[PDB]
This record gives C-alpha cells, structure tokens and sequence, in this order.
C-alpha cells in the first residue's frame, strides 16, 4: 500500500536518468493522489506529498509555455498537450506502458527468463495501477478490468518465473 | 505536430496500440483457451506476496 508510492516515486526518478520525464511526471501525479487517498498518513508521507506537488509545478512550468512559449511557442506547445490534456496524455500513457508490457509477454513466448525480468515486470504492474488511478473518470470498469487482467496475467506469470517453472 | 516524432516517430500514438495486436497473437500462440481459471493463479497470487517482499523492500 504505503510502499507503493514510494516505489512509484522512485520509479519516477528512473524515467527522469532515461530523459522520459514526461512519464516521470505523470507517475508522480499518481503517487500524490496516492498518499492523499490513504487513510493511514505519517510525517514523513504527508511531507513527501507536499514536496512532489512543488516538482510536478516545477515540471509543468518547464513546459507551461508561460515564457518557455516565447522561445518556441510551436513545438513546445503540443508537447504541452501531452501534459495539458489528459486525455490525450493518457492514450500515450497507456501506448507506453503497453508497449512495455507487450514485451514482456513478447518474451514470455520465447525471450530468455531471468531475474532481470522479474524486477521488469513489477515495474510494469506500477504504470497500469498509475493508468488506472490518473484517469479512472476517462476509463470505464469494463475497460478497467481489462488493464486489471493484464497485470493480473505478471502476477501469475511473475510467480512461475520465480518457481522456476517457466524457462 | 511533431508531438508523434518528438516523442518517439512518424507513427501515431495508436499505432503504437497496434504492435499490442501482437500481444493478442502472442498469447494467443500460447493457448487461444489460456485463462486465468486454467493458471492456478490463487496458488501463485498468495506465493508472489511472499516473492514480492523478496524484491521489495519492507521498513
């Protein structure tokens, strides 16, 4: 539960060393949600909260366009759609983990198992929970439970990789 | 505009969704039949917990 957010959180921190900090940015709209919609808050979680609020600031105020527009007002103002509208975010979002996720199956047909994928595929688990959480108003149940089968499908997976079952 | 190729190519953010058609045919390879029900998934479910503390890290 609790611990979930920080995964996410120092998730985030991955995307950003890979230069994705668009999807960092989302995953840490999600794990502030998070913290708020947990019932059980400490100090040190009700603090981290607030110091991701000033990062996600900080982050859409790089792209805001409020002066970084006057610089370049063309291409910078779609990639601000991308966190502007969720909507749109979300389809990329999901394109995304998706195609993360879609490897990893990929792989589940003949790729090499290993420990290294096992590790992969708790990642994935975090972004579909983010997906969900970020737009559960643009997603139906139906829908959802879809996305719920995928990851569903590592858990399962994810545990005869660690049986030693699958390889 | 160049919001598709900024992020990744020409493609289009739904095409991207079409490489997850793959998927579909992946698991499909597999076992068109292959479900949850045949997968003992409530054996597995209660192991991985205990696996996932292994990875993860508890306070």
């Amino acid at each position: 539960m609790a611990s979930n957010a920080a995964r996410v959180v120092a998730t985030a921190k991955d995307f950003d060393k890979v230069g994705l900090g668009i999807i960092g940015y989302y995953l840490q709209l999600y794990a502030v949600e998070l913290i708020l919609s947990e019932e059980d808050r400490s100090q040190e979680m009700t603090a981290l909260a607030t110091e991701l609020l000033d990062t996600i600031e900080a982050f859409k105020k790089e792209i805001g366009g409020e002066s970084e527009a006057e610089d370049s007002d063309k291409s910078l103002h779609v990639m601000n759609t991308l966190i502007h509208d969720q909507e749109k975010a979300k389809i990329y979002m999901l394109n995304f983990t998706m195609s993360l996720y879609n490897e990893k199956l990929k792989q589940l047909k003949d790729g090499p198992w290993d420990v290294m994928l096992k590790r992969s595929l708790w990642c994935c688990i975090d972004l579909f929970s983010c997906i969900l959480h970020l737009w559960k108003e643009n997603i139906s149940e139906t829908s959802t439970n879809s996305l719920q089968k995928r990851i569903k499908y590592c858990k399962i997976y994810l545990s005869k990789l660690a049986k030693g079952e699958i390889g | 505009i160049n919001i598709d190729k900024l992020q990744d190519m020409q493609d289009e953010m739904l095409d991207l969704i079409e490489q997850g058609d793959e998927l579909q045919e992946v698991l499909a390879m597999n076992n068109n039949s292959g479900e949850l029900d045949d997968i003992s998934d409530a054996e597995l479910d209660a192991e991985l917990d205990a696996l996932a503390q292994e990875d993860f890290t508890l306070p």
